[PDB]
RNA sequence: AAUAGAUCCGUAACUUCGGGAAAAGGAUUGGCUCUGAGGACAUUAAUGUUAACUCAGAACUGAAACGGACAAGGGGA
RNA sequence: AACCUGGUUGAUCUUGCCAGUAGUCAUAUGCUUGUCUCAAAGAUUAAGCCAUGCAAGUGAAAGUAUAUAUAUAUAUAUGUAGAAACUGCGAACGGCUCAUUAAAACAGUUAUAGUCUACUUGACAUUUAUAAGGAUAACUACGGAAAAGCUGUAGCUAAUACUUGCAUUAUCCUUUUGGAUAAGUAUUUGUUAGAAGGAAUUAUAACAAAGAAGUAACACGUAAAGUGUGUAUCAAUCGAGUUUCUGACCUAUCAGCUUUUGAUGUUAGGGUAUUGGCCUAACAUGGCUAUGACGGGUAACGGGGAAUUAGAGUUCGAUUCCGGAGAGGGAGCCUGA
RNA sequence: UUCAAAGAAUCAUUCUUUUUAAAAUCCGAUUUUGUUACUUUGAGUAAAUUAGAGUGUUCAAAGCAAACAGUUAAAGCAUUGUGUUUGAAUACUAUAGCAUGGAAUAACAAAAUUGAACAAGCU
RNA sequence: AAAAACCGUAAAUCCUAUCUUUUAAAGGAAGGAGAAGUCGUAACAAGGUUUCCGUAGGUGAACCUGCGGAAGGAUCAU
C-alpha cells in the first residue's frame, strides 16, 4: 500500500514484485464530526489498541498564555489549513480552527484573579471583546484519529490577527 | 512578512512568553551561523531550527540545483577503479539535499551535509556547511574530486 | 509467515560453539535471556561437548530436570539458556564453581572457581536510565538492572555484583590503570591494562591497550570488559592467564613434552 | 435512421511533405448558489470616476438527463 | 609444468583460421564392470497436471474431571489416574522450488535521535473479602440428507474461558518524636525547568486538562518461607520493518524521458508501529539523462562460492548455508505478538 | 616553492638517532601549523569452502580426534580418594565505509585592475 | 443477525493503442552447395583492347563506352 508501485526519481517504473506484506496495512482513513461521543478502537500492529473517533463533540482546551486547561465542548468548525471540503463537511483534524465556549475559561478566570502563580498578564482587548460576546476562536492540536479525543488550545495574538485578517479587501 | 502560505508556522519548541527564536547548535563539530541564530524565518525542517535530529552519514557535495524552494540538487563527483584494467573511471551520481533558507547558496558552492530521517520520499539530507566558489560553465559539468 | 525462526542450521552455528559437521544439520537456538546468542553458548553444549557429563539431547534434559544447576545461585530449567560472557554457575551435590572465562585464541571455557570467588562477581554496565523520583537504574551486560547504583559510577565503569543481596559494592573506572578484557574483538582472550584512548567525533571510540609483553593493540570502546585495577586481576584467569602466547612461538612451546 | 454546433483531448497507413484531418476515436455541455482573474480617466509606491466575455475549481440540486426546439459530416479497409 | 602439433605451396617464410591436446563438483549416452569406503540424484523442458498414503501437534508436582477405574481407618476424607470436551501455546517453525526479479533483490557498510517486538531474564505498581456474578462444552433424548473436519431445539455444570470488586504511601515544620500537606502507570494536549550522549523538544521534574491496562477473588508444595500460571512500565535477549553510502550481464537498428492519472519539492492534514506523495487538498515547476536516462532482451533470484588458472584474466553459481520470492494465476480478509 | 650535516652498531660497506626558518604554548626550555587522490597500519571482518596447523580412519578420499603408566598400581593433589594434557588456531572476507602515520607523485584554494599584517587613537 | 448505500483495495471480462514472441500463407525474388552440361573469351603475359577505382549509359553473359583519377604497370630514366 506504501513504498512500492510508484516510478522513481528518473522516471522509470518499477515494475511489481513482491506482492504486499501485512505489515504495511495502510487503514483506511476516518472523518470524525460533530455529535455523539462514540468512538470505536482498531487493534494495532503488535496488540496496540487504536481509539478512533469518527464523532467528537467534547474534549479538553488549553489556556496558553495561562498555561491552565479546561474540559469543554466544541460549537462549530470555521477552517483547516486542509481544503475547505472538509471544513463544509463538519470533520475535526490536529489543525483545525473550532469555536469554544467561553463560559468555563470566564468563570476560571473570576474564580483565579476576578474580574469581567504567574497571575496579571493584562490579557488582550481582542479577546475580551470574544469573551463579551460569548464565543472564541482555538485551534484544536490533539490528533483525533489516533488518541480518539479533541484537545486543542486558545489562539491569541498575531496568528489571531492573521486568521481574522484571512477569514474577513474580504468577504 | 514571514507566513504567507495558506497556514500558519509555530516554530514549536521556543516559548513565547515565558522566556527567563530558536535554534540548535546540532554538534559535530560546528556552530549554528549568528543570522541562522537571529533569524526570523521559520522552518520545521531546518536542522537547527527543527524537530529533525541528524545522524548516519555526513558528506560533501556540489551544488547543482538552487532556484529549486528549501531544497537543493547535491552531486557527488568519485573516481570508480576497475580491477580488470586497473584505472580509474569519472563517475557521479546527484542526490537530493534539503536546504535551510537560513543558508544562502549559490550554483557551484561546495556544500557540507548531513544525513536525517526520511525527509520526503528522496530528500534525507540537510546542509551544515556552504563555502563560496565562483565557478566556471556549468554545475552539471566542472569536476571536483570530493 | 516470515516470524521468528526457531531453529539453528549446524553449519550457521557460532565458531567458538564447536559443532561436528556430520552430527545432524542443526544446532540448539539459545533461547531469549540476559545475553545475545553469539556472545552467550547454552548449557546443552556446556555440559555435553565441553564437560563432556553427558552425550545426548535426553541425558542433558534429564540431568537439567533435577535442581542440580544453578547459576549465579539460582535454579535454572532453561535447556538452550544464555549464560553470557562472565558468570558464576555451580553444582550443588559435588559442590563445584564454574565462572565462564574466555580463552586466548578466543573461545569459552568453564574455569575452577572457589565458593569465595564465586559469591564475587563482576557485571560491566551497559547504561544508565533516569525513572520516576528522580533515581538512577543501570542496566549491566547481563540484562541485569541494578536500582539505585553509586552516583560516582560512569557508564564505562564496571560495578562489582554481590549475588544474594543482589547489591553493588565497589565500581571500577576506565583508567589508564585499568586491566580489561576484550569481549567480541578480532584480539579477543587478550588481557590488558589499556595504554590509551582515543575519542573520535561520534564513531567507534578505539583504545589502545597494553600487555604484559608490552604487546599495543587497538580494540573498540564498545567490546571491552573491566576486570580490576592495576593491583591485580579481580577475577582468577584461566591457565593462558589472558596472554596471547604468539602463534609462531607457540609450536616451540608445544612440542617439548 | 444514425453524432452532426462548441470546448478539451486525441488522430494511423500513405504522401508529391503541401496534406490525409472534422481522420478514426473519446469526455463534457442540464440547472441554479458561487467565486475569482484579465481597459480608458488623478494624486505626491498607493488610494478614487468609468466600459468586456473568456477561463477555472467547491456545491448541491433535477425523474442520471439535457448544441433540449430550429439549426446540423456517418465513418473505415 | 608460464608447453605446443597437422593443414594453403613444385618447394619457403608469414598472416590467418580449421583440426588436434588436456581439465570441468558439466550434462546425456554406448561398451564393460570381480571388491570395499564414500554418495549426486526430475533444476535444464512443463512454477504442468496430480490417484493414493503420510507430512503438527501438545498433559509425569501444578488450569477445568459424578464418562469411569483403583487403594488406604471406617456411607465418611484423601488419593493414583483418566476417554470426550472447554481453556493455553504452537501450527507464521520446518521442507520444496527459482517463475517473477536490471539500482530492484543481494553483498559490504550505516541509522532507526523515525519504529514494533511472542517466550525468557533482570528490576518492579497508579484513580461478600474467613472471597462476588453469569455463560457454556462434552452428555442426556428426536432427526435430516449421500456426505463433509456438516448440523437444531430442551436441560445442566465448572475452570488459570468471561465479567465486577476488598487499604496505604510519600512530602513540609518546631528539629528518635507529634502535627499538617497530597495521592494517574503508560498515552495525548497546552505552559516551564532540564545524569547521558554527538546533536534532545532526552531521562526526569513542576502546573493545568483528560487517560486506557493492572497492582493475583487462580493452581501445586521445597527449608533437618517455596513453585507454577497471569499482569502495568523499563532494559536486554530471539528478531522484524524502514534506512545512508558502494557495487550488476547485453543492447543507441533505445536520445531525450517523468509530470492531468504525483512526476519534483513546500505547507497542512489523514493513515501506519514509526519517517515518507504512502495518500489527500492547496501551492511552486520542478527531477533524471552520452558518466547512457527512459526503453528493450536475458534460455538473469543475488551472495559468499566452482572450474580453469604463472600473473592478468574467462566462464559458471536452480541446488548443503545466508538473504529475497512463490505455494496454479491475481486480489481481499479474520485470527494471532 | 626545504637543502644537508653530524653521531652508535653487521661487513670493507650497509644500517640506526638529533637539528636547520617563521607563527601561538610553556620561566634558556617545555611543541600544533591544508583537502582529496594515493599510500601504511589497525578494529567490524558469519560459517561451510579455500591454503594451512596438529592429529597413522589399515594410507588416502577422511574426519576433528586422541595420547599417556596402568593382567590391574605408582606418582600428581585432598584434608582415605581424586585421572592428566590437550585441538578446533592462522590469512581472506569487497574496490566502497571508520580510525590511523605520511616528506614523494597528482590535482583544488588562497596568489594584486589591488589585497594585506603590525602599532596608536575612535566607536 | 439478514439486507442496502458510500468512499476504498480490487479479482475477472470486453474496446482502443503500444511492445514482445512464434507460426500459417498462394506466390515472388535471392544466395549457397552439388564431378563433369551449352555459348562466349572477361581477368592472369603488353591475356593479345594494360589492369583497376568512382560515376553514368548500353548490352545474352562475362562485358563495352564516356568523364575524372591510381600503379597494385608494361615507365623509378635528356
Amino acid at each position: 500500500r506504501d513504498g512500492r508501485h510508484k516510478l522513481r526519481l528518473t522516471g522509470g517504473k518499477k515494475k511489481i514484485h513482491k506482492k504486499k506484506r501485512k505489515y504495511e496495512l495502510g487503514r483506511p482513513p476516518s472523518n470524525t464530526k460533530l455529535g455523539s461521543r462514540q468512538v470505536h478502537v482498531v487493534r494495532g500492529r503488535g496488540r496496540n489498541y487504536k481509539y478512533r473517533a469518527i464523532k467528537l463533540d467534547s474534549g479538553s482546551f488549553s489556556w496558553p498564555t495561562f498555561g491552565i486547561s479546561k474540559n469543554t465542548r466544541i460549537i462549530d468548525v470555521v477552517y483547516n489549513a486542509s481544503n475547505n471540503e472538509l471544513v463544509r463537511t463538519k470533520t475535526l483534524v490536529k489543525n483545525c480552527i473550532v469555536v469554544i465556549d467561553s463560559h468555563p475559561f470566564t468563570t476560571w478566570y473570576e474564580n483565579t484573579f476576578g474580574t469581567t502563580i504567574g497571575k496579571s498578564k493584562n490579557i488582550d482587548p481582542l479577546l475580551l471583546e470574544q469573551f463579551k460576546q460569548g464565543r472564541v476562536l482555538a485551534c484544536i492540536s490533539s490528533r483525533p484519529g489516533q488518541c480518539g479525543k479533541a484537545d486543542g488550545y486558545i489562539i491569541e495574538g498575531d496568528e489571531l490577527l492573521f486568521y481574522k485578517r484571512k477569514m474577513d479587501k474580504r468577504n | 512578512d514571514v507566513q504567507h502560505e495558506r497556514a500558519y508556522q509555530k516554530q514549536e519548541g521556543a516559548s513565547f512568553f515565558n522566556s527567563k527564536r530558536y535554534w540548535k547548535k546540532v554538534g559535530l563539530g560546528f556552530a549554528t551561523p549568528k543570522e541562522a541564530k537571529e533569524g526570523v524565518y521559520v522552518d520545521k525542517k531546518c536542522p537547527f531550527t527543527g524537530n529533525v535530529s541528524i545522524r548516519g552519514r555526513i558528506l560533501k557535495g556540489m551544488v547543482i540545483s538552487n532556484k529549486m524552494k528549501r531544497t537543493i540538487i547535491i552531486r557527488r563527483n568519485y573516481l570508480h577503479y576497475v580491477k580488470k584494467y586497473n584505472r580509474f573511471e569519472k563517475r557521479h551520481k546527484n542526490i537530493p539535499c534539503h536546504c535551510s533558507p537560513c543558508f544562502d547558496v549559490k550554483e557551484g558552492d561546495i556544500v557540507t551535509v548531513g544525513q536525517c530521517r526520511p525527509l520526503s520520499k528522496t530528500v534525507r539530507f540537510n546542509v551544515l556547511h556552504v563555502e563560496k566558489h565562483q565557478i566556471f560553465g556549468s554545475a552539471r559539468k566542472q569536476f571536483v574530486l570530493f | 509467515g516470515k516470524g521468528i525462526k526457531k531453529h539453528l542450521k549446524r553449519v550457521n552455528a557460532p565458531s567458538h560453539w564447536m559443532l561436528n559437521k556430520m552430527g545432524g544439520q542443526y544446532a540448539p537456538k539459545t533461547s531469549s535471556g540476559p545475553h545475545k546468542l553469539l556472545e552467550s553458548i547454552p548449557l546443552v553444549i556446556l555440559l555435553r561437548n565441553r564437560l563432556k557429563y553427558a552425550l545426548t539431547f535426553d541425558e542433558v534434559k534429564m540431568i537439567l530436570i533435577q535442581k542440580i544447576v544453578k547459576v549465579d545461585n539460582k535454579v535454572r530449567t532453561d535447556c538452550t539458556f544464555p549464560v553470557g560472557l562472565m558468570d558464576v554457575i555451580h553444582i550443588t551435590k559435588s559442590n563445584e564453581y564454574f565462572r565462564l572465562l574466555y580463552d586466548i585464541k578466543g573461545r569459552f571455557v568453564p574455569h575452577r572457581i572457589t565458593n569465595e570467588e564465586s559469591k564475587y562477581k563482576l557485571c560491566k554496565v551497559k547504561k544508565i536510565l533516569l525513572r520516576k523520583g528522580r533515581l538512577s537504574i543501570a542496566v549491566t551486560h547481563d540484562g541485569r538492572s541494578i536500582p539505585y547504583i553509586h552516583p560516582d559510577v560512569k557508564v564505562n565503569d564496571t560495578v562489582r555484583l554481590d549475588l544474594e543481596t543482589g547489591k553493588v559494592l565497589e565500581h571500577l573506572k576506565f583508567q589508564v590503570g585499568s586491566l580489561v578484557m576484550v569481549t567480541a574483538g578480532h584480539s579477543v582472550g587478550r588481557v590488558g591494562v589499556i595504554s590509551s584512548i582515543d575519542k573520535n567525533m561520534g564513531t567507534y571510540d578505539i583504545i589502545h591497550v597494553k600487555d604484559s609483553r608490552n604487546k599495543v593493540f587497538a580494540t573498540r570502546l564498545s567490546n571491552v570488559f573491566v576486570i580490576g585495577d592495576n593491583t591485580k586481576p579481580y577475577i582468577s584467569l584461566p591457565r593462558e592467564k589472558g596472554i596471547k602466547l604468539d602463534i609462531i612461538e607457540e609450536r616451540r612451546n608445544r612440542l617439548k613434552a
